[PDB]
């Protein structure tokens, strides 16, 4: 593989004992307590340098626990690379941590920190005549370049050439490290071999992207306007990814639907070279383009959308393009338009690539097109910490190191989706539901326990409460018959299963703008095919969603930015669950998932005026059983 | 808590007076009564004449007369007094033995029993044999809970635990496991634990050669103060001496070696009634040695530690690898589901955490406290004092494993008119004693305080 | 002095009826059934009522935990 496993190696260094482990002498006088065997950092209130210690820990690792009294520490290989690229002194950082942390510094943890301080995010890749070469500003970089099989053996002994640096840059090493140091020129064939050696011998090189030195690529029809929206996490991620001077290909996990592609557009304009954009699906490509890229500075006149069904202008696009994984490399090649797009992609050395949610698509097609196109740089706008495409050749080292993490506790609390409160209301059980439970043990019970009329009563109470507060309500209900029955019962404009797009937009307008209607029922038809509305009050009903990662994607997407702070909890999450049913286990699974996510969670089953709500239709268990008979048809 | 006071009033009146013959015992039980009764008794002790009740009502103002009932019901139950329908009125006065014994105690009485102590060269060091008593208490606690190796040789103690069914362990197989009794043993920290054990010794040691008067004399004399000299030598009955030797075996007596000397007053007897500081080869760090961690994130944060203590913590949380300052454990719904397998209620643990493991959560409980009680009326939002988020999670787990709701009290009737029912309901809402009510049925299952107050208002 | 003691039982009427069935299976120890939401029982057999309830729920649901 062309990628190194260390990018996704996070999740280890948490285990210790008491016999071999001795009491840290600094434990007597230690404001913090860095548990090395567990990888934790118990930075209690006794630490006076708590801010600096937390910054250093977040750089080197991922702080799992941030309690009121003391903090916690977690190990992350990507976090280790980010800390190494942070630039702090390894020995000084180790000394400061040992002083503040009461626990003594562990041998393995100390060695890992020392390796990350210099080696991690600190590889040397010299450049001569504004190109990629085998050298380094430090002594280690030059030795590695000389001993590199592709850097040295494939690098010409000539120290540097302006023309070779512009054209050939052992391929065009636009992803090399800082130039203008002791180095020698390299040929224009096999950057794949160079990066494969770097990941195999574990050489994390502080790569750049010398776009102006991309002399082979003409500056594409790019309108370098930053007029698109800029966000704090977005701008800090841009600062991290642009590195020093020239940009660099990297990996940054971002909140999808929260302006994820904005930073990619900004960077693509910044490099002023051949760039293409990829979103999840072609329909999603069009949806993302329509929703932001015209709000963004992008003019879709050059970004032809290809589907193998949506024929567009290939091999003639004056400027950047937007594509999709399905068209780029998938079995959904309904026409040779995709093949011609890939041929043109091979023809033009696309200096940068924008990706959105590559985890769903297997990395095999990604590696195939990486080998096929032979690009200069790429970009990963990830959505999940752990993905199915974390294979031996990690897509990180295929693209670049991590720079920013989509810290949802930082985003959904500062004002975007601030005050996220979660709840799991337990809809009271009734005789018919448990009779059905005893009747069958299949999966048909989903809508059977979903339909509970008391669930609709709680929903209506939430609707009236949010109308009283002037709030906004989102409901997740993939059902059809029960959803329509509830919508008839409430008698208000409503989104439902396969809601018309014009009708959905009208209801969204009358829901986020008008307060006469404030409740929308989002089914399983939309989600990854519709526009995510501001989340102020989320209700979930069905909890199947395949097995896993669908919960995480739904949490990331349905909960979108809401610029409202009237309510003390400006983002309600609700999971109306029929108590004493089959999906009690999976509702507990949802609760555990959410508490892992860190969002504020509760349970409100002592509803205020639960039976005082209007329209107590189907309230009786007799009508509950009749609706159960109705659902048995479904 | 079995509330030994309830056991105290259990015994008949004549034996109560038998006990009251011992002034020191009179004083020690004076320590126990509710403050209202304490004050009233101290009033009555001196003026050698009975007193009508009406005055003892007018003494107490409203908003607190419930304590008046508490005191009078308690005292009447244990019959320290004698209500006298002399002229149809109420001529209160204590059991005169109580009065004379107490008054003797206050001003140099003739209680040779209470004065059984001997003053001499008390060469006993604070740590000296105090560490031994603490070690014995720890050894029996571990053996009863069940340690990897339980060196507890208290054959009498083991028999008491088994026949008393101290813990849900198979003593027939030698098991000493946590039952409801075992759970309580895990719950009652010191006063609770020592008290349950004392009650067990009482129940088991009750058949023959008891001399219960001498038994309580010996117990409280142990609890009274340091007898020191000649205690084991002289100040003990024959059966009193046997019981003293047995208690010293049970730890609660710190008798020295040589099997013949003055009483060895271990700190434990002090701990029987003090309700105070709980701290006890030759190493014992001076600090809140209790170590644990409980916060909003539902996790263990242990830097300090204590082996049997951390084992107690493990009794409701997983263990993977004991560390130097820490032990691998994370408190979750399954963690307490482990104890729910034993069926232990998530009730004792609440106050336990509020009290125990605080040697490692002093700052946590202080930041939660924040003195947000005087500031509560001003700032209406309490600052997570006694963390209710974790409380809600625990209650949720308890309900999830519980599925059943129960209520205490008794069924009530003869609410002939809606006016009386409504007024009683309003009064109960004022006092917060009505679990639930309904005028349509004129029935409910709650505590007896409202009926008691209405009956007292009606009759007097 | 009127106060009717016993193991008061309060729950939902469905579980109430199920408990009544179980109790009748074990010789009907329920002292009284106050209403659709309350029952008065002798505490002596409530424990084995809970035991048999656990037995039958384990028999029926079996907790697949799939």
């Amino acid at each position: 593989p062309a990628d190194f496993v260390p990018d996704s190696v996070s999740g280890m260094f948490r285990s210790h004992d008491f016999s071999y482990l001795r009491l840290r002498p600094d434990h007597a006088s230690r404001p913090l307590w860095i548990s090395p065997s567990d990888g934790r950092i118990i930075l209690e209130s006794f630490s006076p340098l708590a801010e600096q210690a937390q910054d250093f820990l977040v750089t080197i690792a991922e702080p799992i626990s941030r309690p009121s009294h003391i903090h916690e520490y977690k190990i992350t290989a990507y976090s280790l690379y980010a800390a190494v690229s942070v630039g702090l002194e390894t020995d000084d950082i180790i000394s400061v941590l040992d002083r503040l942390s009461k626990v003594p510094v562990a041998e393995s943890i100390i060695n890992f920190i020392k390796g990350a301080t210099i080696s991690y995010g600190k590889v040397k890749l010299v450049i001569k005549h504004n190109r990629y070469f085998v050298e380094t500003t430090q002594a280690d970089i030059l030795q590695m370049l000389l001993n590199d099989s592709v850097i040295g053996p494939l690098r010409i002994d000539s120290d540097h050439q302006v023309q070779p640096p512009e054209d050939v840059l052992e391929r065009e090493e636009e992803d090399d490290d800082i130039d203008a140091v002791h180095s020698f020129e390299i040929a224009n064939e096999s950057v794949e071999v160079v990066k494969k050696r770097c990941q195999e011998i574990d050489y994390p090189v502080l790569e750049e992207y010398d776009f102006r030195n991309d002399h082979r690529n003409p500056d594409l029809d790019i309108d370098l306007k930053p007029s698109t929206q800029i966000r704090p996490y977005q701008e800090k991620s841009l600062s991290k990814m642009f590195g020093n001077g020239r940009a660099r290909s990297g990996i940054i996990v971002l909140p999808c639907g929260a302006g994820k592609t904005l930073v990619g557009i900004t960077a693509a304009c910044t490099i002023k070279k051949s760039v293409i954009v990829l979103c999840t699906s072609s329909v999603s490509v069009m949806q993302w383009r329509q929703q932001f890229l015209q709000w963004c500075t992008l003019q879709p006149e050059n970004c032809a959308v290809f589907t193998s069904d949506n024929k567009e202008m290939f091999q003639t696009e004056s400027g950047l393009v937007v594509s999709t994984y399905s068209m780029v490399a998938n079995t959904r090649n309904r026409s040779h338009d995709s093949q011609k797009v890939m041929d043109f992609l091979t023809g033009r050395e696309w200096g940068f690539i924008i990706l959105d949610e590559v985890h769903v698509v297997p990395a095999a097609m990604f590696r195939r097109v990486v080998s096929t196109i032979a690009a200069h740089a790429k970009l990963g706008l990830t959505a999940t910490l752990v993905r199915e495409d974390d294979k031996i050749g990690d897509l990180n080292f295929l693209i670049g190191p991590k720079l920013y993490e989509a810290n949802w506790m930082e985003l959904s609390q500062k004002g975007h989706i601030a005050n996220v409160q979660c709840a799991e209301v337990w809809c009271p059980m009734t005789a018919e539901f448990y009779q059905e439970y005893l009747r069958e043990t299949a999966r048909k019970r989903m809508l059977l326990y979903i339909m509970n009329p008391t669930k609709f009563q709680a929903c209506q109470f939430l609707i009236q409460y949010h109308e009283r507060r002037g709030d906004k309500i989102i409901v997740f209900s993939d059902n059809v018959y029960a959803l329509q029955e509830y919508a008839l019962k409430m008698g208000k404009p409503f989104i439902y299963g396969s809601t018309p797009q014009q009708e959905r937009m009208n209801i969204l307008q009358n829901f986020q703008y008008n307060d006469q209607i404030n409740t929308i029922f989002l089914s399983k038809v939309g989600d990854t095919s519709i526009d995510l509305p501001e989340a102020t009050c989320l209700i979930q009903i069905s909890s199947h969603y395949g097995s896993r990662r669908q919960e995480a994607q739904r949490l990331g997407r349905i909960l979108r930015a809401k610029r409202r702070n009237d309510e003390g909890f400006n983002a309600f999450f609700y999971s109306l669950v029929s108590k004493d049913t089959q999906e009690m286990y999976y509702s507990t699974k949802r609760q555990a998932f959410l508490v892992d996510q860190g969002y504020a969670f509760k349970v409100i089953t002592h509803l205020h005026g639960m039976e005082n709500i209007p329209n107590l239709a189907y309230a009786s268990p007799r009508e509950r059983r009749e609706l159960l008979q109705e659902v048995l048809l479904k | 808590k079995h509330s030994v006071t309830q056991y105290l009033e259990e015994i008949p009146q004549q034996v109560q007076n038998r006990l009251y013959t011992s002034p020191a015992t009179c004083l020690a039980i004076y320590r126990i009564l509710p403050p209202l009764a304490k004050f009233f008794i101290m009033a009555m002790v001196f003026n050698e004449n009975e007193v009508p009740l009406l005055d003892l009502d007018k003494w107490v103002n409203s908003n607190g007369k419930l304590q008046f009932q508490n005191a009078i019901k308690s005292m009447k139950s244990l019959h320290l007094l004698i209500p006298n329908k002399s002229s149809g009125t109420l001529m209160i006065n204590l059991n005169p033995t109580f009065k004379i014994s107490l008054r003797n105690a206050l001003t140099g009485g003739e209680v040779q029993n209470s004065f059984g102590v001997v003053v001499e060269e008390n060469v006993v060091s604070l740590d000296l044999l105090d560490e031994y008593s603490a070690n014995k208490w720890e050894t029996i606690l571990h053996f009863m809970v069940g340690t990897p190796l339980a060196k507890i040789p208290s054959e009498k103690v083991l028999n008491l635990l088994k026949h008393s069914k101290l813990m849900e362990e198979v003593n027939s197989t030698g098991e000493f496991k946590i039952t409801n009794e075992g759970f309580q043993f895990l719950l009652q920290e010191i006063n609770s634990q020592l008290w349950t054990l004392l009650l067990q010794y009482l129940k088991m040691i009750e058949t023959s050669k008891m001399d219960l008067v001498d038994v309580l004399h010996f117990i409280f004399m142990l609890g009274a103060l340091e007898v020191g000299k000649a205690y084991k030598i002289d100040a003990l009955s024959e059966t009193q001496r046997i019981m003293l030797q047995d208690m010293r075996d049970y730890g609660l007596v710190f008798q020295k070696h040589s099997n013949d000397s003055i009483f060895y007053p271990t700190k434990l007897a002090l701990m029987l009634t003090s309700d105070t500081k709980t701290i006890r080869g030759l190493k014992n760090q001076d600090i809140p040695d209790g170590s644990l961690i409980v916060e909003t994130n539902f996790k263990i944060y242990s830097y300090s530690n204590s082996p049997l203590q951390i084992a107690v913590l493990s009794l409701f949380v997983h263990l993977k690898a004991r560390f130097v300052n820490m032990v691998l454990g994370q408190i979750t719904r399954e963690s307490i589901r482990r104890a729910l397998t034993n069926g232990i209620t998530a009730d004792q643990i609440i106050a336990y955490l509020e009290t125990h493991a605080h040697p490692q959560m002093r700052r946590l409980a202080e930041e939660k406290l924040e003195k947000k009680l005087e500031l509560d009326p001003n700032c209406k939002e309490p600052l997570q004092v006694l963390p209710p988020t974790v409380v809600d999670q625990i209650r949720l787990w308890q309900l999830e494993l519980d599925r059943v709701i129960t209520y205490e009290g008794s069924l009530y009737s003869d609410f002939e008119t809606s006016q009386e029912y409504n007024l009683l309901s309003k009064y109960a809402q004022d006092i917060g004693v009505l679990l639930w009510k309904d005028d349509k049925k004129k029935k409910f299952f709650i505590s007896k305080e409202g009926n008691s107050q209405v009956l007292d208002f009606a009759k007097r | 002095a009127r106060a009717r003691k016993g193991a008061l039982v309060q729950c939902d009427p469905s579980i109430k009826a199920l408990i009544l069935q179980i109790d009748a299976k074990m010789s009907d120890i329920v002292l009284e059934e106050l209403d659709d939401t309350h029952l008065l029982v002798n505490p002596s057999k409530v424990e084995f009522v809970k035991h048999e309830l656990n037995r039958l729920l384990s028999k029926n649901i079996y907790n697949p935990m799939d």
